[PDB]
């Protein structure tokens, strides 16, 4: 007459605080850049979008 | 402030009903404390106040 | 925030190089953990102003006590679990008249570069009713009858000496920038330099190309801010923040950068 | 068991008897032995080379060596581009992950 | 207890445990007559990020070929080489080498 | 260089060796004290 | 009776890697490996000395 | 790998690895493990057990240093450099000495 | 077989050593700057950078 | 036998100015001798006279 209930499922782990991966949507970007002008013996380097 | 509950008394989750080291005087009330305040990390501070505490026989 | 150490004013010319000195032998660490939990306890014996102190017994962290004289085996005893509670007491099984003198219990931590020591004067008598333990004003003096044991107490229950965490790997130096008119606590982070090697640079590209710290900073203990090609817009309140949270070191140096001669 | 943390011992239950043994009796292999590094409570953090099962072994108070054995394909996650030997004196620095050596989470 | 006239198959002693407790795993079942009943203290040893000394690769030798390249590689272990074009498309290819090979691209 | 036969002396008792082994001495990283280099292709192992 | 290491002008010791990930300080640091013996045995050169006091 | 392990004076064993891949260059037309009984002639070469090997250079030189600032006791702004049967070079970047080499504290 | 002969390195403490040209087969020398030495009791040099 | 020269005395190579127990008396003369005279096999007989010296403790 001995029977036995068995139940299980799945959940998250403690790995998910660091180990994960982002599925992600990417569209139009920010054209950022840097240029150095040697204006008259003066190397001036700037960085902007 | 966080307040625990053994279904009749609302002792705080930093004041146990068998203060302190509640197991080594009575086990089953600590078991009911577990089954009641499983939802509380303040109860994990209460077990901190029931396991990593200074009882009447030890000064740790 | 931090404990400040030196506050100075620096006035320099536009187009020059600023050097904001921030150096520390006690923040030196390397990209390896080569005995970075290495501690040592040792007991030394001295005999007055005209004698030289002598090492009796030592013990490395996570190790067993080492005796230096074969005569002293099973005679000088330390607690093998000294590093669990900070109980570094030394038991001398049987004392004699030659054992009088000052014994020093020395703790040294190679990672924080900490050293702490305590002295005890041993005086060996012949009568047990004269045997006492008293405090002479600056050290414990133990009076023990000849042939009796002497337990010289060395108890330091601070967490830094016992095998608690001390796996921090979070020496960190911050270079901060406080622009004019903006009050503190909302100060802008400029640079994060972590002991593990990881670096964080902040700001637009215009700033990152001119602000740097030498690449072997933790190897040489040099965290000095170098500002090449000083501009008037570069002036402001810069701050070096050294943080060792486990050993409780919180130091800052503050530099008021002015653009003048 | 006395609300203390004596690092010399343990417990193990055998036929209504919770019996204790020595801390330092712990010897683990996959097919090759491993490194005993982090030992507290349930948990053994251990570095171990390649194998195909796992066997942890220890000895009793009557010097009865017992071993748990599970057939499990153990392999490391390959880190970096190399399939290398081990860590050398001269390499570079790549981020990875390790079970932390904290006392109580 | 004294029980009148029941043999060893007819009797069953089962020492119910409510003080002495050697913990185990939730793959082994619960009480035979109980539903939900919990006891909750955390587990130690979290995981943290770290950065390790991976090896650096072994520098091989190169020279020109007629709008080509001759490259003799010496590996110490099998490692991936790869190559790509920096134009409108990569056409990138990836291979492993185990022993010392001349590869021409 | 690096081929089996880079190491070249005239007689087996002659020690005047012409060889090209390409030791480009690397920088030891940070605080560690050793002498890393560009690795030496040993022809005499794979002679066999 | 081949008292071979009395004249060993010293290096006060260190090990670059004892294993364990990080470094250490011991004269168990081997300096070189001799392997070319065609029988397959190995001659290894540790920095400590054995046998002779 | 290679792994050579010694033991401390307090009976503390410590391993030592250096990254080296051992290969056996197998000899002749037999590809096996170890010397059997039914064997045949093979001219091999090995290091003889004689100690008197003739004039092999190992570089030994001047001791670099042993920086021992552990015995430098801070006597409230005073650095008592304890020597303890040694010959300590001290570089005191202060008053009361600039440099020197002592045998007494 | 050859021998890659590595002599003992030459740490010029608080100073910049210069190249000793030695007529050796595949001779190679370099003085690295900004090093840090260490030993048993911390740093092998009192020198800093 | 053959004569080792320390730029002042052309002594016999197995007969230094420190007969017997060369290194065992002091290490620094052996240090200087390894510093200058390393080019000589007669100095390696002197190295024997520092290594396999057979001093007063040895029976030979
Ligand atoms: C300016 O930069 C160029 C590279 O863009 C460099 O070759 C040159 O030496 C620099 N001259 C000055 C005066 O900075
Ligand atoms: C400290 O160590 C000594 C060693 O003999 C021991 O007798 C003493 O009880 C220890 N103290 C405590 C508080 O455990």
């Amino acid at each position: 007459e001995n029977t036995q209930l068995s139940e299980a499922h799945v959940e998250k782990s403690e790995s998910c605080k660091t180990e994960f991966a982002s599925a992600y949507r990417a569209h139009t970007a920010s054209a950022s850049a840097k240029l150095r002008v040697l204006y008259q013996g003066n190397n001036v380097t700037v960085s902007a979008y | 402030p966080v307040m625990c509950l053994l279904a009749n008394t609302t002792f705080p989750c930093s004041q146990p009903p068998c203060t302190p080291c509640c197991y080594e005087k009575e086990p089953e009330e600590t078991l009911r404390m577990l089954e009641d305040n499983v939802m509380r990390p303040g109860y994990y501070q209460l077990l901190q106040a029931s396991l990593t505490c200074s009882p009447h026989r030890q000064r740790r | 925030s931090s404990s400040l150490v030196s506050e100075s004013v620096v006035s320099l010319a536009a187009g020059t190089q600023a050097v904001l000195r921030c150096q520390s032998p006690r923040m030196v660490w390397t990209q390896d953990r080569l005995h970075d939990r290495q501690r040592v306890v040792h007991w030394d014996l001295s005999g007055g102003p005209g004698s030289q102190r002598r090492r009796l017994v030592d013990m490395y962290s996570a190790g067993e006590q080492r005796v230096y004289e074969p005569r002293d085996r099973d005679r000088l005893l330390l607690s093998p679990s000294a590093f669990h509670d900070g109980n570094f007491s030394l038991l001398i099984r049987a004392v004699d008249r030659g054992d009088e003198g000052v014994y020093t219990c020395n703790l040294h931590h190679h990672y924080c570069h900490l050293d702490e020591s305590l002295a005890v004067r041993l005086e060996v008598t012949e009568d047990p009713l004269l045997s006492r333990a008293y405090w002479d004003g600056e050290k414990e003096v133990l009076v023990v009858a000849h042939g009796a044991p002497a337990l010289m107490t060395c108890i330091n229950r601070a967490h830094v000496w016992t095998d608690r965490h001390l796996e921090e790997a979070q020496q960190v130096v911050h270079w901060d920038r406080q622009l004019p008119g903006v009050s503190h606590d909302r100060a802008d982070r400029l640079l994060d330099l972590y002991a593990s090697g990881e670096r964080r640079a902040y700001g637009p590209p215009f700033l990152r190309d001119r602000v740097s710290v030498n690449t072997n900073a933790f190897a040489r203990g040099d965290f000095s801010l170098r500002i090449d090609e000083l501009e008037r817009a570069d002036e402001g309140i810069y701050s070096c923040h050294l943080h060792h949270h486990y050993c409780g070191l919180h130091e800052r140096r503050v530099f008021h950068l002015q653009v003048t001669e | 068991t006395d609300d203390s943390h004596d690092w010399t011992k343990l417990r193990y239950m055998d036929n209504h008897m919770p019996a204790d043994a020595e801390r330092a009796r712990l010897f683990v292999r996959t097919s090759a032995p491993c490194t005993i590094t982090g030992t507290m409570g349930h948990f053994i953090l251990a570095r171990c080379p390649k194998g195909e099962t796992l066997t942890v072994g220890f000895t009793d108070g009557r010097k009865i060596s017992h071993s748990c054995t599970h057939p499990f394909h153990h392999d490391p996650p390959v880190i970096g581009r190399e399939k290398f030997h081990s860590r050398p004196q001269h390499g570079r620095e790549l981020p990875c992950s390790t079970y932390a050596q904290s006392t109580a989470a | 207890k004294v029980i009148n006239n029941c043999k060893v198959d007819q009797c069953h002693a089962a020492v119910t445990n409510h003080k002495k407790w050697q913990y185990n795993s939730p793959l082994v079942p619960r009480n035979a007559e109980l539903g939900d009943r919990k006891g909750k203290v955390h587990i130690p040893f979290p995981l943290a990020n770290v950065t390790c000394r991976v090896p650096k690769a072994r520098n091989p030798t190169v020279t020109y070929g007629k709008n080509q390249v001759i490259m003799l590689l010496y590996p110490d272990h099998p490692t991936l080489l790869s190559y790509r074009n920096m134009g409108e498309e990569p056409n990138y290819q990836e291979e492993w080498v185990t022993h010392k090979k001349e590869i021409r691209l | 260089p690096g081929q089996f036969g880079d190491i070249q002396s005239r007689t087996p008792e002659s020690e005047d060796v012409y060889a090209n082994t390409q030791l480009v001495l690397q920088r030891p990283s940070a605080g560690t004290v050793h002498v890393p280099y560009s690795q030496a292709p040993s022809g005499f192992k794979y002679w066999l | 009776n081949f008292n071979v290491y009395k004249a060993i002008r010293p290096y006060l010791a260190h090990c670059p890697d004892c294993g364990e990930g990080h470094s250490c300080h011991s004269p168990v640091a081997l300096e070189r490996i001799r392997n070319e013996a065609t029988d397959g045995t190995l001659k290894i050169q540790v920095s400590l000395q054995i046998g002779i006091k | 790998t290679l792994t050579v392990g010694f033991t401390d004076g307090r009976k503390i064993s410590h391993s030592c690895t250096h990254p080296f891949h051992h290969d056996p260059p197998v000899i002749g037309r037999e590809k096996f493990h170890s010397r059997p009984q039914h064997g045949r002639e093979l001219p091999c070469s090995t290091y003889a057990q004689s100690t008197a090997a003739t004039a092999e250079e190992i570089e030994v030189h001047m001791p670099p240093d042993t920086p021992d600032r552990t015995l430098m006791s801070q006597q409230s702004g005073n650095v008592k450099i304890t020597v303890n049967s040694q010959t300590v070079r001290y570089k005191c970047n202060c008053g009361d000495s600039n440099e020197g080499l002592t045998t007494t504290d | 077989e050859y021998k890659t002969v590595i002599p003992s390195p030459y740490v010029k403490c608080c100073g910049t050593a210069e190249c000793k040209d030695k007529s050796l087969p595949d001779y190679s020398c370099k003085v690295f700057t900004g090093v840090y030495p260490f030993m048993w009791g911390g740093a092998y040099c009192f020198c800093d950078t």
